[PDB]
């Protein structure tokens, strides 16, 4: 779109009212610049932090407590001009509940997504310096001010200054992995090649950098228009979108406030029925909202999240945000890109044929797999030939690290016969040490292979040397014998054939294959005094002996296969979207694992059955490689029938943008997506992704600004690892949230009791508060502690439609059972206190009027004694503390019982030691509140009784047996009636 | 834009109502029925064991109520305090009736079975018949229903009872007695009837409600006058125990132990 590259030299000058040599008049340049606009990309505006994390503060049950927080003052504005004498109560709760609101917003501020600098990032690709020709001179200027077409020049590493056509090149070459991702030098002139002006030869894009040669181009786009600055503008637009996990807190969240909000306003209305007077409408509707929400369950679920991501934090893997945990745990569909991702970004020697015979080598980085023999004199022989017919040399003041992972100063081919050869045997330093170079000859366009001759090896006076490098099926063109095993023979046509078949067995791997052979001196007929520096002498380069043939690829890192494998069995499907060719594509999607053994194309199924692609039925085939050209045109329906029906998918020669197309095709189908990338042309589908992972010594700046977690050690295990913990992290959150669903049920309970059946309130505000700000902390978080109760990856990836962090069955059974229990316990608790002080509990029914008006001072209990007002108020205090205690004691056993969902809690074993110190917190905690001097004044709370400990001990027995009989019959009958309505 | 709801409750097919079947609601309701069945003979059984354990007598503790509070008769509509118009009957008509509904049990006609005990005493009951001693109706002279209709109501000089708090087994030390002043500078005159507060030894100790059968407190009436022409409304009138150690009236939490304030407004 918009092409350039097929206007002559002519028509693109006139277009833009350019000299050829002259270059651009400063004036139309000032013109120009004033007309379009700088040359820099815009940063997208950002949202302060202020407008955040008031964003934070309001959703859900923030939004009950600050009713909450309105009411209370509300109520000491009404007590205290009613009354004349107010209580220092409701202003503090009030108080209490804002700072609740404010710590919890805190906590939802830190698990949030932190944003990226994707933008800046590219702006860091911009150079500084632009060397533009204007009144035919040459000048340095800031980049900024380059205009559209004005003659630009680049050389020598030189970064492009924005999208050039190109109109004149002396060798110039161009690294274009900004757009393919792909380091391998891209040739530059000005002659028209190809349509689309990604692929064509005579386009120079911005990001991009010249790494050899010199070019004189026009522009065609600047700033925001280059290709690179749309891609950077698109990535910097996109959003994540909402991750899975908060969806579900959405969800639950959802659900407890319509349910607190159905509780507030049925028994509020009720209460005005019942013709209680504003005041005390008002304090019954702060305790129900109190009771009903949940107050720690959000920092609880953020503590959680937080200690998983430093578990993984541990294992070399970064978590940016804190939500992306989940993320790969739900993830069902990774999409990877194929180098520096799969692949190890380097050209390193795969396979050798010699001895007529393949030989394969060891590909990975941590040399961890096994080597070829080393025994052969013609390996020796190849060995020299590869290691000194070499250009490429090691760069100094780096011997302290390995050879493979040193830089060297050469192309990717001589660098990778230079590291196979270091390697291998001996060093190169000392190969030419012992072998001087006497001359050679290099790489020609015509001739298509480069020679060097030097001194023998027998150290012989007359003889020396030829040894030549280049293409395989051409380079024995010139030989006409073979070292096999140290001894020579006569090129046969079955050594010939079988050469072919080697050629074509290692080329069909995707591997770049060269052939090596040398040649001695005949006899003494040329002196070793001799000349070689004659050009075009009278001396054919023929007859030579053909020695070895040695391949090259970029290979898989060591753990990528095993992975990949892993992944798949965990029911992932791993599709393969790469800016390379579509043979290299094809090739390491094979020897990764992408496309699975005894599994074909329709290309494949074809050229096995000897018809065109065309007959071929494309249900059949179960694999598909799709190139970017097909992508292009493609409509979004037939994109997503190559999704549904092919199970091996792999993407070939995609653009940047073309990568954000298939992530969004992929999640079209509802699926949780997830894109593995280094490179910057990675960066929008590392958006859009669900969750975005990028590699850390091999990933750009720009990846791992645009992603979510970051593999410091560049280990593809971390994905699986990622996956395991995240499975892990959901089941655990499903633990945790109904151990802290369930006390809702002893706070709520209480209230609608009194408000009911007009008895003292048996349970305060401030109590409340206490618990789930306080004994219930430590015990929720230790559930974030809890193994696996079974192998969580052999399960398919959860259904989001289907499988939620809460359903009806998580809250049917903390809300119907357990909290009904301990309800029971609490509540007998209550009635126990009261009886042993005098008030029995026949005669509390009806005693709410007068047992809490302030006036009467002798209400009379069941043994006709006659109590105070603060002499009753003590003992319902003391109700107070028992039932809190109550509540301890029975989630006691609630933790017991949530610590497994299927297994026996006693079969597992106490591996989780947190949750033994939560135990034991809670219960110091709640004795340290019961019995600490000066807390009848703080909190109300009052010493009890040793006696009053065991009240709700039978009630906790109840729980912990109900639920191993439950437990029990689960795994008797797995689909019978109990597993259907119990089991979440 | 789109009602989701609609076919989730009454599914045509399948039947489900609100996400679940027939037969399943049928299930589910009977299995919380006898859920529930089982959890509250559980708790019935636990309160049935727990009462079995008291006595009908005595509260198991008395930690709690360790002195008596102080307590005005009747209990005015709003906040303590008397309000009334004296040529208007229907204003005090509640005090009136009462104070008849309360000094009923001391009138001489029924506390005939009551036994006289000889006073200044302490009465202390080994026994198990546990009779009670009889207060005579003619102690709260000129604030009782013997002497006139009106419990000094319309006459401007209204009457008011003062009751200490029933304790099982409270035993005042020393001769306790009620103290009741004015707190205004106009000290309208305050008059506890019979003589002191003088609360007599020979009601105490209160030995329950099962046990001590007829049991009458002692009781001290106080008349606050008030002028002809004259209302002296807006009077404050603190009544308070300082005869005993043993019945503590300096607290601070509590300002009902061991004392009482409340207010009178008088109308023409
Ligand atoms: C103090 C007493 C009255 C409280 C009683 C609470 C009861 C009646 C409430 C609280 C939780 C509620 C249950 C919550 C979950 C479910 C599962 C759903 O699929 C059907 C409704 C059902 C079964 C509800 C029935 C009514 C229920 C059990
Ligand atoms: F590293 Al790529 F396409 F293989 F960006
Ligand atoms: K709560
Ligand atoms: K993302
Ligand atoms: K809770
Ligand atoms: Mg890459």
């Amino acid at each position: 779109s918009m092409d350039d590259h097929k206007l002559s030299l002519d028509e693109l000058h006139r277009k833009y009212g350019t000299d050829l040599s002259r270059g651009l008049t400063s004036a139309r340049a000032a013109e120009i610049l004033a007309r379009d606009g700088p040359n820099a990309l815009t940063p997208p505006p950002t949202t302060p932090e202020w407008i955040k994390f008031c964003r934070q503060l309001f959703g859900g049950f923030s939004m009950l407590l600050w009713i909450g927080a309105i009411l209370c003052f509300l109520a000491y504005s009404i007590q205290a001009a009613t009354e004349e004498e107010p209580q220092n109560d409701n202003l503090y709760l009030g108080v209490v509940l804002s700072a609740v609101v404010i710590i919890t917003g805190c906590f939802s501020y830190y698990q949030e997504a932190k944003s990226s600098k994707i933008m800046e990032s590219f702006k860091n690709m911009v150079p500084q310096q632009a060397l533009v020709i204007r009144n035919g001179e040459k000048m340095s200027i800031n980049a900024e001010e380059v205009v559209v077409g004005d003659l630009v020049e680049v050389k020598g590493g030189d970064r492009i200054p924005a999208d050039l056509r190109i109109i004149s090149a002396n060798g110039c070459k161009v690294d274009n992995s900004s757009l393919t991702g792909e380091s391998e030098p891209q040739t530059r002139s000005p002659d028209f090649t190809n349509e689309n002006p990604l692929e064509t030869r005579n386009i120079a894009f911005f990001s991009t950098n010249c790494v050899e040669g010199t070019a004189r181009g026009i522009v065609v786009y600047t700033g925001d228009r280059t290709v690179m600055g749309r891609i950077a503008t698109l990535a910097s637009g996109l959003e994540g979108g909402q991750t899975p996990i908060a969806a579900e807190i959405e969800h639950f969240i959802h659900i407890i406030t319509g349910v607190a909000v159905f509780l507030g306003v049925s028994f509020f209305i009720l209460s005005l029925i019942l013709e209680y007077t504003w005041l005390e409408a008002v304090i019954f509707l702060i305790g129900i909202i109190v009771a009903n929400v949940p107050e720690g369950l959000l920092a609880t679920v953020t503590v959680c999240l937080t200690l998983t991501a430093k578990r993984m934090a541990r294992k070399n893997c970064l978590v940016k945000n804190l939500e992306a945990v989940e993320t790969l745990g739900s993830t069902s569909t990774i999409c990877s890109d194929k180098t520096g991702t799969l692949t190890q970004n380097r050209m390193t020697v795969a396979h050798m044929w010699f001895d007529n015979q393949i030989h394969e080598a060891d590909t990975t980085e941590n040399q961890s797999g096994v080597s070829f023999d080393k025994t052969s004199a013609t390996w020796l022989a190849l060995s020299r030939i590869a290691g000194l017919c070499n250009r490429a040399v090691f760069q100094a003041n780096q011997e302290n690290l390995p050879i493979l992972k040193r830089a060297v100063a050469g192309d990717a081919s001589e660098s990778a016969l230079l590291k196979c050869i270091e390697l291998c045997c001996g060093s190169v330093k000392e190969m030419r040490e012992r072998y001087a170079k006497i001359v050679e000859i290099p790489f020609n366009s015509t001739n298509k292979y480069q020679l060097s001759i030097h001194k023998n090896p027998n150290t012989s006076e007359p003889q020396h040397l030829l040894v030549m490098k280049g293409a395989p099926e051409r380079i024995l063109d010139r030989c006409s014998s073979i070292l096999l095993h140290g001894k020579e023979q006569p090129l046969d046509e079955e050594l010939k054939d079988a050469f072919q078949n080697a050629y074509l067995e290692l080329g069909g791997l995707g591997e770049r294959v060269l052939g090596f052979c040398h040649l001695f001196l005949p006899d003494e007929q040329f002196p070793e005094g001799f000349q070689f520096d004659t050009d075009d002498v009278n001396f054919p380069i023929d007859n030579l002996c053909f020695v070895g043939l040695i391949s090259m690829i970029d290979p898989p890192r060591a753990a990528v296969p095993d992975a990949v494998g892993k992944c798949r069995s965990a029911g992932i499907k791993v599709i393969m979207v790469t800016g390379d060719h579509p043979i290299t594509a094809k090739a390491i999607a094979k020897g990764v694992g992408i496309i699975s053994e005894g599994n074909e194309t329709v290309e494949d199924i074809a050229a096995r059955l000897n018809i065109p692609v065309s007959q071929v039925n494309p249900r059949d085939a179960k694999a598909c490689v799709v190139h970017g050209s097909d992508l292009k045109d493609m409509t979004s329906e037939q994109l997503d029938d190559i999704l549904k029906y092919h199970t091996e998918i792999v993407f070939a020669r995609t653009s940047p943008q073309q990568k954000l197309i298939i992530v969004e095709g992929c999640q079209r189908q509802g699926a949780i997506v997830a894109v593995t990338g280094d490179g910057v042309n990675d960066s929008p589908a590392l958006k859009k992704a669900d969750i975005g992972v990028a590699m850390g010594i091999a990933g750009s700046d720009v990846s791992k600004q645009a992603a979510d977690m970051i593999l410091l050690d560049d280990n593809f295990a971390s994905i699986v690892t990622g996956v395991e913990e995240g499975r892990l992290i959901f089941d655990n959150l499903k633990k945790s949230i109904a151990y802290t669903l369930t006390s809702n049920i002893p706070e709520i309970t209480p209230f609608l009791i009194f408000i009911i059946a007009n008895i003292p309130l048996p349970l305060g505000t401030v109590t409340i508060l206490c618990i789930d700000l306080g004994t219930d902390m430590v015990p929720a978080i230790s559930l974030a502690y809890e193994q696996a109760e079974s192998d969580i990856m052999k399960r398919q990836p959860r259904n989001p439609k289907t499988d939620k962090l809460v359903n009806e069955r998580l809250i049917s059974m903390a809300y119907g059972q357990i909290g009904m229990i301990q309800a029971l316990g609490g509540f007998f608790t209550y009635f126990v206190i009261l009886a042993e002080n005098g008030f029995l509990p026949i005669h509390l029914l009806g005693l709410r009027v007068d047992w809490d008006d302030r006036w009467i001072n002798d209400v009379e209990d069941s043994y006709g004694q006659q109590w105070t007002y603060e002499q009753r108020k003590i003992v319902e205090f003391t109700c107070h503390t028992a039932f809190f205690v109550s509540i301890v004691v029975v989630q006691w056993a609630d933790l017991v019982i949530c610590k497994t969902r299927r297994n026996s809690v006693f079969q597992q074993g106490m591996k989780n030691k947190i949750l033994i110190f939560g135990l034991f917190e809670e219960t110091a905690l709640a004795a340290f509140l019961s019995y600490c001097p000066g807390m009848g004044v703080a909190l109300r709370m009052y010493p009890l009784k040793p006696t009053w400990w065991f009240c709700a001990f039978p009630y906790s027995l109840l729980i912990f047996v109900y639920d191993k009989v439950r437990k029990l019959i689960i795994r008797r009958r797995p689909g019978g009636w109990v597993e259907k309505e119990t089991y979440y | 834009s789109l009602a989701e709801w609609k076919l989730f409750i009454y599914n045509p097919t399948t039947g489900e109502f609100l996400g679940r079947t027939a037969k399943s609601w049928g299930l589910i309701l009977l299995f919380y029925l006898v859920f529930y069945g089982f959890l509250a003979a559980l708790f019935s059984f636990t309160m049935w064991v727990m009462l079995q354990t008291l006595n009908d007598e005595v509260p198991k503790y008395r930690d709690q109520i360790p002195s008596p509070g102080l307590m005005v008769f009747p209990k005015p509509v709003t906040a303590l305090e008397y309000t009334f118009s004296r040529s208007d009957p229907t204003s005090y008509a509640g005090y009136i009736e009462d104070l008849k509904k309360f000094l009923k049990p001391y009138t001489l006609e029924e506390q005939k079975n009551l036994t006289v005990c000889p006073d200044g005493a302490l009465f202390e009951q080994k026994g198990p018949v546990y009779v009670a001693c009889q207060f005579p109706i003619s102690l709260l002279q000129a604030c009782s229903g013997m002497n006139d209709p009106d419990f000094g109501y319309s006459q401007g000089n209204p009457c008011i009872l003062v009751k200490m708090n029933r304790i099982i087994g409270l035993k005042p030390e020393g001769v306790p007695r009620i103290d009741c002043v004015s707190k205004n500078e106009d000290i309208p005159n305050v008059a506890v009837y019979p003589h002191n507060g003088m609360i007599d030894l020979k009601y105490f100790p209160y030995y329950g409600k099962k046990l001590h059968v007829g049991y009458l407190q002692p009781l001290v009436a106080v008349q606050v006058s008030f002028a002809p022409n004259n209302t002296g409304k807006e009077v404050t009138v603190e009544c308070k125990i300082d005869g005993s150690a043993n019945l503590k009236s300096q607290d601070d939490r509590d300002k009902f132990l061991g004392r009482v304030m409340f207010k009178i407004t008088a109308r023409a």
